[PDB]
RNA sequence: AGACCUGAGUGUGGCAGGACUACCCGCCGAACUUAAGCAUAUUACUCAGCGGAGGAAAAGAAAACAACCGUGAUUCUCUCAGUGAGCGGCGAGCGAAGAGGGAACGAACUCGUUGCCGAAUCGGGUCUUACAAGGCCUUGAGUUGUGGCACAAAUAUCAU
RNA sequence: CCAAAGAAGGUGUUAGCCCAUUGAGCCAUAAACCUGAGCGCCUCAUGAAUAAGCGAGUAGCACUGUUUGGGAAUGCAGUGUCAAGUUGGCAGGUAUUUGUCUGCCAAAGUUAAAUACAGAGUAGGAAGACCGAUAGCGAACAAGUAGCGUGAGCGA
């Protein structure tokens, strides 16, 4: 008999199984360890080719969009030209010294821009710029001593010079203020929520009242 | 103008975490709303050279006999959009007013 | 410049003068071949926008395609199976006529590379498209950085794979985001993504 | 493993536990959920009431992220307070601050008795949770 | 996927006094009219042909894996459990056997072999040497021709100093930072004979922790 | 006379056709089967058919997401999710997207248009050790427009 | 007795020391590839110290057909009809008409990597809790061979 079971919805009604008459539609992961070894081998090979430049270019810090993730921070695509301008860098030049540039990203707040400007300033302080001609060094270029002392970043996210993404500091313990002991927080929040929730029907009542006025 | 700051709570008219908001930055796409004097002049010269389309002649005659509502319905069927229909009617009203003198 | 007057003149296709010009040209094109080589494009402003240049190695052809819906090529209009697949006259080709015109030209002249094409004229029974083609063996083409890419063999018969602008149009590639999720990078590619059964090693 | 299945025990039993009369045929009831209203109605009606029909309004393009709103009760608040701060917390003194949205919560609900007074930062709070935490020496601060 | 099914092979029907099984088409061949496609037919397809998306690998809880290594290590310090696993540890001075760090300076197998005799680990090595033989069965046709016993496991603090020990047949080398349960409990049986280097032994409390730390 | 527009003949220098086709791109496209019948549905935007490439292909630099403290070309992976989305004789069944953790990433460029110039352009001879990204010559092509400069990663450029 | 070599093949029985293997290292090289964008010469290029526009039988819309989870219509096709650019246009997943907001700027093109190789090839390699001559590819062998069919094909 059937009995008490979940009603099954396992799909699998297409020609997914490889057999005679069917090529199948499947994807196994038997090459996962070999590809993982290959990726690490390629990364170590690439670091040798680009030595002493960092393997990963510098990336900004951005806030994750959604209200579910807006408390989180992560690396962004590239630094905005407004951020690069505030750090005194031409964006086209910045792309030649391992800085990603993103001209789509806007800066809607000062806090988000300032933290990314700080990252660029820290990067420029630690930057060792090799000269085009070691016998004729121009300004802003490293001497022979620092050139021979150069080391490679090799970080997974390329953030040895600037550190990890910065999170806001946790609030320290304190005492309960006098207003907090008596203020009904639920009433304050509900009133604000109802103002938006019934904004349309409150104005219509008010607008219709003015029609009755005249 | 400076954007209105947020109140720091999850609900309300200016809800949201408080930051120091920055004003909208100028963009190269802002000139799309700038009047195009030269493009308008080129269209005027071309329009005078070629005359009126079959739709344009039909709409103009509607406005001559005073059937302004019927002109809008005729434009809407041909153009498929109400915003486009009004502009076509408005252009033909100006053309009718221009031909008076 | 002079382009603006040319461009705005071609937007008044229903005016008295433009219908007269197209009526004469449509009559002349009716009495020509299905594929005709031109010395110069009929719409130089339109051809240049699509990549044509007045240089050695650029060729323009006018191609004619017959209008109307596709008739299913079943014998005596008899289909089999479920009645859902019983239509003969009411189905439409999933490829536009501009893409058909490009494919006819590229298939006929295999020594050229189809770049782009544009609408020139219509008629009750015929549609005319002018196709821009490039000779890959020309020295002018082979040394021009703006057109050099077409020499590479990966662009051989790109119109047969739907890679031209008209091909991209009927593939749904004019759209992005939520309007094109199931057809990007292609319908088959998305189907493979959504229908292959995945067996992780440790599951 | 194959050596533990019923097949090994049924070697030599011929019918393999399916009977001589009814036998083991291909699909004697139909395939899958066939006949949910015909000849399988009793099984559907007594084990899955409500399966057939329609109900409620439609919501095209549902996004779960704007609807994110995990809740935590007042009597579970010690899960988010470090052990050393909980001991030092008492009504009238210095209390730890709990950031709910950084711990994965959006609303303070307020079931049960609170175990350690504290200042809770939350996006939402129930009317009972706000009343109980204030009577116990704590407070609720709204965040976004 | 195509094996045993590379034929036309239609059934003949009931009118002809033969079994209703698909039969190879054509003529002029000893295979024409022969049974086909069946798991019971010669040259046919096997029942339930094997597939590559079988579950070859397994997930194990991370805590359960560390529990097993911990239990295998505790068993290695019980001399009766080591003897019960088959190791000849009747002459070694102490269990767990901890030796000085200087073995990592050895360069010649002669020096390493002399050290194994001093701490009386050579008896378990000799047990492995005498057990070497051709594997019984089909596995010798594959690349599994020779079999032998396990022998002592020498644990070093790092990946250095193994140069003189690599060629010693019957001695396995381990890193204290990566201890493998498969080697600590061969065949699933606890009680492996482990020779600890002093530096590796002193790292055990940090690596595996304590009941309170 | 001649021109230039259109269209031919021949000489000279080249290219296409066929093979392969596992994967990939474009079209065309069933039925068995499932629904315990069957027609919508399903199998399946699959098989068969016709075309076209490459070591990959396709996609790709926002007429994109979102509705946030905001993200930022494309592709792929886990997850979102067999889904309190949705589609469906609302039956059988079917069924994604944003966000998040990652792989990769020196990732960006060109034309048309608009302004300012205007044959500075391209082929073909010939010379330099050179079918030079060079010089000189060339009506041959091109003013029915080839190239140059500047267009938000920008704020002169052009002679010295 | 050797072992920085115990490595699994061969040799008339089961081989570290009978043979071959197993390592530092040595020698030779079209071009290409990598190396203060390796380093000279000639030649040729080259960097630094004021307004206007922006892709038209296109986008839309109607009918039909198809496809999609996309539902008063997700993409597309045929025909008809066909714009805007004087805060314009497109998107914002329930149709309409308004007015506010947000993002972006279609109708021209090139582009490496991460991905596929579900009955492909070239040059090499590493393997297997697999099969073991009625098994495993049809084919361990002068196998797509002998043989059969007018043929497409079939096929030991
Ligand atoms: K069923
Ligand atoms: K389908
Ligand atoms: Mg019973
Ligand atoms: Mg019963
Ligand atoms: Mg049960
Ligand atoms: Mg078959
Ligand atoms: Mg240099
Ligand atoms: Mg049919
Ligand atoms: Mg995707
Ligand atoms: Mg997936
Ligand atoms: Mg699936
Ligand atoms: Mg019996
Ligand atoms: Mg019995
Ligand atoms: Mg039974
Ligand atoms: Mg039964
Ligand atoms: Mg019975
Ligand atoms: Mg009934
Ligand atoms: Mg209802
Ligand atoms: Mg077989
Ligand atoms: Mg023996
Ligand atoms: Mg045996
Ligand atoms: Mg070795
Ligand atoms: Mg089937
Ligand atoms: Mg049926
Ligand atoms: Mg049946
Ligand atoms: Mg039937
Ligand atoms: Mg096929
Ligand atoms: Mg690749
Ligand atoms: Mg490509
Ligand atoms: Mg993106
Ligand atoms: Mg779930
Ligand atoms: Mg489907
Ligand atoms: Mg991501
Ligand atoms: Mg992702
Ligand atoms: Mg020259
Ligand atoms: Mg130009
Ligand atoms: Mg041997
Ligand atoms: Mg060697
Ligand atoms: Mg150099
Ligand atoms: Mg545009
Ligand atoms: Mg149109
Ligand atoms: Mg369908
Ligand atoms: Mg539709
Ligand atoms: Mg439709
Ligand atoms: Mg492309
Ligand atoms: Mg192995
Ligand atoms: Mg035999
Ligand atoms: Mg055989
Ligand atoms: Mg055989
Ligand atoms: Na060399």
């Amino acid at each position: 008999p059937k009995g008490n079971n979940a009603i099954p919805h396992v799909h699998q009604k297409k020609h997914w199984n490889p057999c005679s008459s069917q090529k199948g539609n499947v994807k196994v992961f038997l090459n996962q360890p070999a590809q993982k070894h290959r990726r690490r081998r390629l990364r170590l090979l690439k670091a040798k080719k680009v030595f002493p430049r960092p393997l990963k270019a510098l990336r900004p810090q951005v806030n994750c969009p959604t209200v579910r993730h807006n408390m989180k921070r992560r690396l962004g695509r590239g630094f905005s030209p407004a951020e690069l301008k505030a750090a005194g860098l031409n964006p086209q030049y910045a792309a030649t010294i391992g800085i990603r540039v993103d001209s789509r990203r806007k800066n809607k707040s000062e806090e988000g821009m300032n933290v990314n400007v700080q990252r660029l300033k820290t990067y420029m302080s630690k930057l060792v710029l090799f000269p085009m001609n070691h016998k004729k060094v121009q300004k802003g270029e490293a001497s022979e001593e620092e050139v021979k002392a150069a080391t490679q970043d090799r970080s997974r996210f390329g953030d040895a010079a600037v550190g990890a993404v910065v999170y806001p500091s946790a609030e320290a313990p304190r005492a309960v203020s006098a207003e907090e002991k008596s203020m009904c927080v639920y009433a304050f929040l509900k009133k604000n929520h109802s103002a938006v929730r019934f904004f349309g029907t409150r104005s219509s009542r008010a607008a219709r009242k003015e029609a009755a006025k005249e | 103008s400076a954007p209105t700051p947020r109140t720091g709570i999850i609900a309300g008219f200016n809800k949201g975490h408080v930051t120091t908001r920055r004003p909208r930055q100028p963009s190269p796409n802002d000139r799309f709303a700038v009047p195009h004097k030269h493009l308008r002049a080129v269209k005027a010269i071309i329009a005078d050279l070629v005359g009126l389309s079959p739709l344009e002649k039909r709409v103009q005659e509607f406005l001559r006999v005073g059937k302004e509502k019927r002109a809008l319905k005729y434009c809407k069927k041909r153009l498929g959009d109400f915003t486009a229909a009004k502009k076509k009617r408005s252009k033909m009203e100006e053309a009718l007013r221009h031909a008076t003198k | 410049g002079a382009f603006m007057y040319l461009n705005e003149l071609w937007k008044k296709k229903s005016s008295d003068v433009m219908r007269f010009i197209q009526r004469i040209r449509s009559w002349e094109f009716r009495h020509q071949h299905t594929v005709v080589r031109l010395r110069r494009p009929t719409r130089p402003e339109k051809a240049r926008m699509l990549g044509y240049k007045t240089k050695q190695g650029f060729c323009v052809f006018r191609v004619r395609v017959r209008r109307g819906g596709r008739k299913r090529p079943v014998h005596k209009g008899i289909t089999y199976g479920k009645p859902k697949t019983s239509g003969v006259l009411g189905m439409k080709l999933n490829k536009n006529n501009q893409a058909v015109a490009e494919q006819r030209l590229g298939k006929r002249f295999g020594n050229l590379r189809v770049l782009n094409s544009y609408w020139v004229n219509m008629d009750s029974t015929f549609k005319w498209y002018e196709v821009i083609a490039v000779d890959p063996m020309c020295k002018t083409i082979r040394r021009d950085p703006r057109i050099n890419w077409i020499v590479n063999s990966v662009h051989k018969h790109r119109e047969q794979r739907g890679l031209t602008s008209a091909g991209r149009k009927h593939r749904g590639l004019r759209h992005k985001g939520h309007k094109a999720s199931k057809l990007r990078p292609s319908y088959r590619a998305a189907w493979r993504r959504n229908n292959r059964i995945v067996f992780l090693r440790k599951r | 493993p194959t050596r533990f299945k019923k097949c090994r025990h049924q070697r030599g039993s011929t019918f393999c536990g399916y009977g001589r009369v009814g036998k083991h045929r291909k699909h004697e009831s139909g395939r899958g959920n066939a006949g949910g209203m015909h000849h399988h109605r009793i099984n559907f009606d007594k084990y899955h009431p409500g399966y057939f029909g329609k109900l409620g309004m439609d919501h095209y393009h549902r996004k779960k992220n704007p609807m994110w709103k995990p809740t935590i009760n007042l009597n579970n608040l010690s899960r988010l307070i470090a052990a050393e701060e909980a001991a030092k917390a008492a009504k009238g003194g210095t209390l730890p601050v709990v950031d709910l949205q950084s711990s994965g919560y959006a609303k303070l609900l307020g079931n049960g008795h609170i175990q350690v007074p504290c200042i809770v930062k939350a996006r939402y709070v129930s009317k009972l949770a706000d009343k109980k935490i204030r009577k116990a020496g704590g407070a609720v601060v709204l965040q976004a | 996927r195509l094996s045993g099914m590379n034929h036309s092979a239609h059934s003949w029907g009931t009118g002809r006094a033969v079994a209703r099984i698909p039969r190879i088409s054509g003529g002029g061949t000893s295979t024409s009219g022969a049974g086909a496609f069946g798991n019971m037919c010669r040259g046919g397809r096997m029942f339930a042909p094997t597939k590559i998306f079988r579950r070859w690998h397994r997930k194990i809880n991370l805590h359960q894996k560390r529990f097993a290594v911990v239990s295998a290590l505790a068993a290695s310090s019980v001399p009766s459990l080591v003897m019960s696993r088959g190791h000849q540890i009747g002459n070694v001075p102490e269990v767990p056997l901890v030796v000085e760090d200087s073995i990592q300076g050895y360069e010649k197998t002669k020096e390493a072999m002399a050290f194994l005799k001093a701490i009386a680990a050579i008896d378990d090595v000799n047990r492995v040497n005498d057990s070497r033989e051709i594997r019984a069965g089909r596995g010798k046709m594959r690349n599994r021709r020779y079999v032998a016993r396990r022998g002592p496991m020498l644990v070093m603090p790092n990946n250095k100093g193994t140069r003189a020990f690599r060629n010693i047949f019957g001695l396995d080398l381990a890193n204290v930072s990566a201890l493998n349960l498969l080697h600590l409990a061969p065949g699933g049986h606890v009680g492996r004979f482990v020779i600890w280097t002093q530096s590796a032994f002193e790292q055990l409390d940090k690596i595996f922790g304590t009941f309170t730390e």
